[PDB]
């Protein structure tokens, strides 16, 4: 229980409740990589690191799983007006706090770790790679598609597909196919049946298709999002929302990644 | 036990613990890095890779633990012979390959 | 209960209880802001202002709480004909008053108020603006929304969204897209989660698109619609339906503004 | 009847076996097509290493040699042992990657036969009927060649219920809106077509094929389904292999319409 | 059963039964003619020949039933190894056979029986015949329909109707109508009340439109389909899938009857 783990936190038993479906909700609704990617289950403590073989035959690497974390403070002053008063706490910074790691979590996926030398989907060596061209005009979106589509399939890679597009490239397939008349997006998704993304972490006209598959590429928890009381500071309560994960790509030609030319 | 833990082994009990002690003995007279270096374990199966916290005159590096192994053979006319005549099984290749791998984990120190 | 409460009041516990449903059906009917705005509360009448933490993309404000009103009369006359005549006593005026502090909400929430310097919907600072074009042709006002949408999902504000326009551009959105055979009003429900909404508050050609979730704003109240006897006065039987409502932005960042040049 | 006894040497216990073979099985499941609208004749047993098939042409018997298709995957000891000592399950994630080529071996055999032993596919047999489709980028053709295929199989006295089987990019141009209806042509096609409009990956370009539903017109002969069989350990590791015996029988050709793209 | 009245039969009760539904469920996969007709039986044994009363627009005409069979073989190589290795027997050549009986009553109803002398759907004296256009053209089709259904109206045949067209005319039906965004076959199917089938007995481009109704037109059965053991020749165990049917029209005029030029 955290009541009993955290003896000292002002919240009570009910409070850490509401504390930690604040995070788990904003954590969920702002975190883009879960949803096709697939969990390594909870490692729990006791593995700080994890093996992922890499398939190009293998070759073994060691991962350290980092600790992604964030900071809020609920200040005494609050705390006892809402005590006082018997309203509801107002945890806005836990929420704020999870939203801050998840985004730190997709950055890990995607771009990678470099301090801890983890790539991500938009850096792994030996992914493949396409060139998009004018998406601006009607068509030329689900052509690349089925062209990158098509190259994962030269790789021995079947499917399903899951496609995670810039917001920029993403507000590109709501636009009606001059072809069908219907929109882009709904074309794409016929072709890629595990669904079409957006992601803030991906800048410029960029993109990335992975065969969706625990086979392919997970996520290994060591512990799922989570929260810790660090310790009365300054009269106040600040906490740690925090969560160690790490990104395993085991068959990196499993991921096409679309690159603007320019 | 190592009769229930290889049921196909052709050595039975006594004869198996003749082939640890016969490679534990090999090895202690071997191993010069165990003579003054202490151990940290055993630290057990569920453990591949260590931190190693590296004081300059702090930099924590993931030491993974490599494994070092000699395989040896033996051969099944000698064990035949060894049972048909009732005297002790030979194990000088086995402790020929623990004088290698005490010189594997020498040449790693 | 009210009867208790008031005990001059000309009505009884049942007819009280018609004053209070028909006024909280005709807020029900009118309150647009509370479609998509979680509430905080109700905090009780121990709060008169409420500490709001901005998020700019912390600074803290004390709002204070305003009152919204509206007074409205029972005429002693048609009491005592209902009364004469065993007939359900009359609350058309009541509901008015009701449809006055729903709209008084919703001017407040979206333009905010300037007595009390409370920020809205269409004037926080720190908001994101987007200009629309003329969504008089069929496909304009499907792109308007997803260049507008692209703007807070380059904030990090991934839904579920809820856009508020104004009758002018609510109506235009109900005419059949482009080359798509499927109305447009359709093609940007789907892409809008929490439901597009129309408020007649916001005047010509404007709306907002809001990130909803109750971290990024919320509605602090901390009495709802009520009603109260003011005393009768000159034979006749004034009441007033109040509520002390507020709105805090806590993500300006969370919200897109629509307007035109 | 557990593998634990089948397989006194495997390392895994009869949990550890179970999951093995969810794992094979669900990865199995999510890719196989064929399975969808080919009954099974089956299983009929390890004494049957070769089926007849009587082809009734629009009657000739053939003997066909039942081909096994399998994939080896390796369970690495230390990952076994590490796993064991932490309490956490075993990653399986090999064994869903054997168990993904293996069902695409199977479609691939279902569709475009095996020439080892000769044996015939939907796409390949002789005796089904062609259609030349046209350009299904223009609007109403993708319907109306659907129907003229259908024409063909009403010709040849093969009333329904059709399953049509399309490529991946020939399945998504079926989501374009109909000319003058203004609705889908997909939900036009699955009035026709009652048993199911899929799409495989086996399928390149503009292909698909339309197939007469039932055991009298076609069915999948198989004496071993999905079965995950311990190799012996070698080099200390545990080397294992998905494998089964499947042969695809053709009674009635002319129940097969395959549209060809000119 | 099946059992004692074939005691040489290499099938038993359970195997036996598996060949009565094979057949059975390959018969009504092909009986388009029983999708509409209604059946007059099953008679019996009894009965081998029936009166028919012409109404023309009576007269007495007896019509011998006529007896409709295909073989089939059951090879005893492939029984002996299902037996061996307890698979069940394959009767895939039964149900071909069953598909050749369905076959020839839907060509003994719509085209007659030329030996027996007993007319069908498509050659029966005293139908209404119509001549089709060109049904290529979109909106043809329906119009076709629509004069062909009015002749039989004029005759005081008011429906339910049943049309059946050839395979290349009923797929002519599946193009969208002219100017109503609708299915053609949609429109003719509101037309129809019994339902549009296809048959491949029709050659061409040709159809019938058949006024519903035992009293209109029936069919008479003995003995519905039947599979009975030939006896043992050449250690193979030859069967017989028969029936005994016959189309009996009794209203001439609720035949309307569309043919090409």
């Amino acid at each position: 229980n955290k009541s009993q783990l955290y003896p000292d936190s002002p919240l009570t038993d009910q409070d850490f409740n509401q504390l930690d479906q604040t995070v788990i909700e904003a954590a969920r609704r702002q975190l883009v990589g879960r949803r096709f990617i697939e969990l390594y289950g909870p490692l729990g403590r006791g593995m700080q690191s994890v093996f992922n073989d890499i398939f190009m035959s293998s070759r073994r690497v060691n991962y350290t799983i980092p600790m992604l974390y964030k900071d809020f403070v609920l200040y005494w002053r609050d705390l006892e007006q809402s005590k006082a008063l018997d309203i509801p706490i107002d945890f806005s910074v836990a929420a704020n706090a999870a939203r801050d790691v998840a985004f730190l979590e997709d950055q890990m996926i995607f771009h990678g770790s470099k301090e801890f030398d983890i790539p991500g989907l938009m850096n792994v060596k030996g992914r493949l790679t396409h060139l998009i061209g004018n998406w601006y005009e009607s068509g030329n979106a689900f052509q690349d598609i089925v062209e990158a589509r098509n190259k994962l399939l030269e790789m021995n890679h079947n499917g399903p597909y899951a496609l995670v597009l810039s917001p920029e490239l993403y507000s590109l397939l709501h636009r009606v196919h001059k072809d069908t008349n219907v929109l882009e997006i709904e074309h794409v998704r016929e072709l890629i049946t595990a669904g079409v993304f957006q992601s803030p972490v991906l800048k410029g006209k960029s993109g990335v298709i992975v065969n969706t598959g625990r086979n392919n590429l997970d996520l290994a928890i060591s512990e799922d999002f989570e929260t810790a009381y660090l310790g009365e500071e300054g009269m106040n309560h600040p906490f740690r929302v925090y969560e160690t994960v790490v990104l395993r790509i085991k068959r990196p030609a499993a991921i096409c990644t679309l690159i603007d030319p320019e | 036990n190592k009769s229930q833990l290889y049921p196909d082994s052709p050595l039975t009990d006594q004869d198996f613990n003749q082939l640890d002690q016969t490679v534990i003995e090999a090895a202690r007279r071997q191993l010069v890095g165990r003579r003054f270096i202490e151990l940290y374990g055993p630290l057990g199966r569920g453990m591949q890779s260590v931190f190693n916290d590296i004081f300059m005159e702090s930099r924590r590096v993931n030491y993974t633990i490599p494994m070092l192994y000699k395989d040896f053979v033996l051969y099944w006319r000698d064990l035949e012979q060894s049972k048909a005549l009732d005297i002790p099984i030979d194990f000088s290749v086995a402790a020929n390959a623990a004088r290698d791998v005490a010189f594997l984990e020498d040449q790693m120190i």
